[PDB]
DNA sequence: TGCATCCGTGAGTGCAG
DNA sequence: TATAATGGGAGCTGTCACGGATGCA
């Protein structure tokens, strides 16, 4: 019913490792990359390439997808096929296809192994933009970091080294979803940083504080005004369906005008006028009134300085530049008795 | 006052925890510079 | 085993055997819609009537799609659809703050979990892992469509408000049937207070001449020009602007 | 609403009234020219201001609304001709 | 009511900072996080029923 | 020709996807900058469409004589803006989703259409049982 | 300047006036979008010989039936002393009419 | 087979808000 | 990037009546 207790449940199935075996499967992993590169560079074909065939088959056919980066298709053609060109090897060489395939196998039921690490720690990160479960498989995915990088030699427990990555990638989700308008991951940082400092002014003062009293406190480089506008862009946007009322028969957005789409004067206001000049070309002269009904556009414009006007117009370069003026000078004096002009300007 | 359950530590301060709105001689507030009012509320009471 | 030189099998078998809709896009895929009429009716003979009351409603299903040409498969999404911007807009309010609607965080929630799970895969991960993915993956979609509809209802952090999911958009006496295709708001219209004149004839009415000046607009903009208390009718407007 | 110089509902009970007496055409007044037929609306206050009858008029744009969003649920909504060939009511704007 | 809630919230969030970030050198200055109970309030005023 | 019907039918996810201008990759809206729309994203322009009439989103084409090109630049068409609220985008799932309508509809549709009663259908969708396509001879307990 | 003869030089209307509908009561300018004056525009002022003005009236009138005496006016700027208000805003004006 | 029993769906209008 | 850390946390309450689908003596 209820899709947590349902995966702490899931969790609580695989059990927690001890020592030995903390060590047996790190080992394992580790070694299993060397042999998928010694494995590389005896058949030289690509350690990644190998890896996803090692990985296809340990999991079963269940699972293949052309992974981005392989510049094959990996469909179940090439895992045979290259898991061929593989058992083909001397048994000293095709040694460590055993080696790669105990190694993925490892890799699980390390992975697997240590889920409950994550919850706890993703549990701690609530109340921040992202859901328990949203957390729980960012924590995760940075789990499978770890191991990749984990170094049994180095003697530390597993949870030590992976309690890093694991915040590491919750941190990177919280900051990198949660708003609705997204920010780089720093800009999310130093906003946090006002916010913080702000909170021990504030219980220093008594009061809130102003810009800047911000400003000084969070440094140099930092003025009132920077402040400010740091905090207009960390404003988080409102929903559409807020409710207005204590009923609930209004949207705060049904109080919201739509400026976009012209309204239904303007949309008759420009139909007039593209025409009431069209009734000023066509009342002293039609070929002045399109090369100058050219030095701009009726629809889309047309217009740059010098070029085109000495292409194709029939007349001369600074010649089209004078009609120009007297195109314009006549309906000046065209538009003092068809005076129905003044008013488009508002 | 904060306490070290093992050490036996001792903070003390006393820390800003905000502004509480108050009610002016009629019985109303003001918030966000309008004043309101906030109408008892009727319901069963506690018991068996 | 290369310590004790072994070749080890574990009894286990190679079945098949699936969780969620891709399990079930596929034994919808594997319905042949015939068959099934012909057993069902070759049931519909059957006594003791609630089996042959089954076989209907079952039958009436079947005979739904073959009569249409839906494929049942298609009661499943590989691609979900999404909504023009403009249905579910963002925008600027006065105070240069924005406005958006619910579904583009319905739908930013979703493709932050199809998106982890395109990697999730390809970086090769556990069931238990890969299993979380997908549920919360179907938790998502139910949402955008019908959130509330299945277990919690997706609420922004902050406030126990449902985001309103299509559904809720299509439906109640707030959806999109009731309140804007059974009857909209309206242009030329107005409101006051009533006032009884018994002077009027049966065929008659008092409308405030304000009133009237608004409702008639255009028209009295035309007749403001028909005659010359304006030139043209854009700045007759201008006239009635200020009072 | 008088401060954002509102329209006047029209509602269902409404409509009911004007479908009583059988107003065809005023009642699909109140429903496109006069609300949201966004063409013929701005075909009309151009047909005042110009002293010609108003336009009869197109699909209410709220109409579109409700296809897309049944789109977005993955249910395809068609218009269709008598001969049951469909109607674009989108002016090609939506095919490509 | 409102003002138990807040204190509420407080609450989860000292402990919270109590067993992370370093058990010795910790004040009651620095362990509480006055907004929880400001917006508790806050909310009560501006927009109960 | 003049409407005279509406017909509603279900969607098969290649229809879906002929509707779609845009698999919208990104979760993202606008940027928190430029406030325009981000690309590959909810807003962006390439899928949906000019945010202004007849007007690329770069500044390349910029009035009606064009109209149709998608430009080299930014890649949005020069239209109508009125079109950001008739093309759909689409998202492809990795793995596909029941739409919630034909499970939970009870009496449920696929639910009847399977003989599968309804809180089998959950469990097998909200992954609490598995579902066995082919045994390959597997046997439990002393059963295939 | 009639649509003015009620402002002070900054904009707002003085103390004691009387305002009725369409009279701005606090005139304020905002600047013009990426529609800064299209071909149809640019050139209907290229005959008025007064080019595309980048500024517009954005003012602050009187809705339709209402009205009366300006009573009193509170300027909020920052950069002034005591105040500060919400991200983004210079400055806010209330007019009080009786 | 007949009958508890649970789950889901409804619950007036417009205006001020 | 390395002490070690390994299964959550808040339920919400004083409606009702009908129709359908499911469980059970
Ligand atoms: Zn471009």
């Amino acid at each position: 019913s209820d899709p947590v207790r349902q995966y702490l449940h899931e969790i609580g199935q695989v059990p927690l490792l001890t020592l030995e075996e903390e060590v047996e499967l790190a080992r394992k992993v580790e070694e299993g990359m060397e042999a998928i590169k010694k494995l590389s560079e005896i058949t030289g074909l690509d350690p990644d390439l190998i890896r996803e065939v090692v990985r296809a088959k340990i999991l079963g056919s269940a699972r293949v997808r052309h992974i981005p980066g392989l510049k094959e298709t990996l469909d179940p053609k090439t895992v045979e096929e290259i898991d061929q060109k593989l058992k083909s090897l001397p048994k000293e060489h095709k040694r460590y296809l055993h080696i790669a395939r105990e190694g993925e196998a490892a890799r699980q039921h390390l992975i697997e192994a240590n889920l409950r690490l994550v919850v706890s720690i993703a549990k701690k990160y609530t109340g921040r933009g992202l859901s328990f479960l949203d957390l729980i498989q960012e924590g995760n995915q940075g789990l499978i970091r770890a191991v990749e990088k984990f170094e049994y030699k180095r003697r530390f427990k597993f949870s030590t080294y992976a309690t890093w990555w694991i915040r590491q990638a919750i941190n990177r989700a919280i900051a990198d979803q949660a708003r609705t308008i997204r920010i780089p991951v720093h800009m999310v940082e130093t906003i946090n940083k006002l916010s913080r400092t702000a909170r021990q002014l504030q219980q220093e003062l008594g009061r809130e504080p102003t810009y800047e009293e911000i400003a000084e406190a969070m440094g140099p480089g930092w003025d009132a005004k920077r402040v400010e506008e740091t905090l207009k862009i960390a404003q988080e946007p409102v929903s559409l369906e807020t409710p207005i009322g204590d009923e609930k028969d209004s949207f705060y957005g049904d109080f919201i005008p739509d400026e976009h789409l012209p309204s239904p004067v303007d949309a008759a206001t420009q139909s007039l006028l593209s025409e009431e000049l069209e009734k000023a070309l066509s009342k002293l002269s039609e070929r002045e009134a399109m090369v100058l009904k050219l030095r701009k556009g009726l629809i889309d414009g047309r217009e740059h300085t010098l070029e085109e006007v000495g292409a194709f117009f029939g007349v001369t370069r600074e010649r089209i530049r004078q009609i120009e003026n007297k195109a314009l000078r006549k309906l000046k004096y065209h538009e003092s008795r068809t005076r129905k002009l003044r008013d488009f300007l508002d | 006052q904060l306490i070290h359950k093992d050490t036996g530590l001792i903070k003390e301060d006393e820390v800003f925890l905000g502004h509480i709105p108050l009610m002016t001689e009629d019985g109303s507030f003001i918030i966000n510079g309008a004043d309101r009012v906030i109408v008892s509320q009727i319901h069963r009471s506690p018991g068996v | 085993d290369l310590v004790r030189n072994v070749v080890r099998v574990v009894e286990s078998y190679d079945i098949d055997a699936r969780m969620g809709a891709e399990a079930i896009q596929q034994l919808l895929k594997e319905l042949d819609l015939e068959a099934l009429e012909k057993e069902l009716l070759e049931e519909m003979k059957h006594p003791s009537r609630a089996r042959r009351a089954k076989a209907r409603k079952r039958l009436e299903v079947v005979r739904a799609f073959l009569d249409s040409g839906n494929r049942p498969e298609w009661m499943i999404l590989e691609a979900v659809p999404v909504l023009p911007p403009d249905l579910r807009p963002m925008v600027q309010v006065d105070g240069g703050r924005f406005a958006t609607s619910d579904l583009n965080d319905l739908y930013r929630r979703l493709i932050n979990r199809n998106n982890r799970l395109k990697k999730l895969l390809a970086q090769g991960a556990p069931e238990i892992i890969i299993r979380n993915e997908k549920r919360m993956l179907q938790e998502a979609v139910d949402a955008l469509l019908d959130n509330g509809r299945r277990g919690a209802p997706v609420t922004n952090p902050g406030s126990d408000r449902p985001l309103r999911s299509l559904t809720d958009i299509l439906s109640g006496k707030q959806g999109r049937f009731r309140q804007n295709l059974l009857g909209k708001r309206v242009d030329y219209s107005g409101r006051s207070v009533i006032v009884v004149g018994p002077q009027l004839k049966l065929h008659q009415c008092g409308l405030p001449k304000r009133m009237a000046l608004e409702l008639f607009k255009p028209f009295l903009l035309k007749k403001m020009e028909e005659k010359g208390i304006a030139p043209n009718v854009k700045a007759a407007r201008r006239m009635l602007e200020r009072q | 609403g008088k401060a954002q110089f509102g329209g006047q509902r029209f509602g269902e009970m409404e409509v009911w009234a004007l479908e009583a007496y059988g107003a065809a055409h005023t009642l699909q007044e109140m429903l496109t020219l006069k609300s949201d037929d966004i063409e013929g609306r701005n075909a009309a206050y151009e047909a005042i201001i110009k002293g010609e009858d108003v336009p009869e008029p197109s699909v209410p744009e709220s109409f579109r609304v409700l296809v897309k969003e049944l789109q977005a649920l993955a249910l395809d909504v068609q218009t269709l001709d008598e001969k049951d060939n469909p109607v674009d009511i989108f002016e090609g704007l939506a095919s490509k | 009511d409102q003002f138990r809630v807040g204190l509420a919230r407080l609450a989860r969030g000292v402990r919270e900072r109590m067993l992370m970030g370093s058990e010795d050198s910790l004040t009651p200055a620095k362990l509480v996080n006055s907004r929880p109970l400001e917006a508790a309030i806050r909310e009560f005023f501006s927009r109960s029923q | 020709k003049e409407v005279r019907k509406v017909r509603i039918a279900l969607a098969s996810p290649e229809k879906i996807r002929s509707w779609s201008y845009g698999e919208v990759e990104k979760p993202e809206t606008i940027n928190y900058r430029t406030l325009k729309p981000e690309r590959d994203g909810l807003f962006d322009e390439r899928i949906f469409g000019p945010i202004k009439d007849y007007e690329c989103a770069c500044g390349k084409y910029k009035r009606q004589r064009f109209e149709g090109k998608v430009c080299e630049r930014c890649g949005v068409e020069v239209t109508k803006s009125i079109v950001k609220r008739y093309r759909m985008g689409h998202i492809e799932l990795a793995t596909p989703a029941a739409h919630i309508w034909f499970v939970k509809d009870v009496p449920s549709k696929i639910g009847t259409l399977l003989d599968l009663s309804a809180t089998e259908l959950e469990q097998v969708l909200y992954f609490s049982k598995y579902i066995v396509l082919d045994p390959k001879g597997a046997i439990l307990n002393g059963v295939p | 300047e009639a649509a003015l003869r009620d402002l002070d030089e900054e904009g707002v209307v003085r103390i004691g006036a009387e305002v009725k509908p369409g009279d701005i009561l606090v005139g304020r300018t905002s600047f013009k979008g990426e529609s800064e004056p299209t071909p149809e525009e640019r050139l209907l002022r290229s005959i008025f010989g007064e080019k595309a003005r980048d500024v517009k009236d954005t003012s602050l009138r009187v809705p339709p039936g209402e009205g009366g005496i300006v009573v009193r006016t509170v300027r909020l700027r920052r950069g002034d002393p005591g105040v500060e208000l919400k991200p983004g805003v210079r400055e806010v004006v209330r007019v009080y009419v009786a």
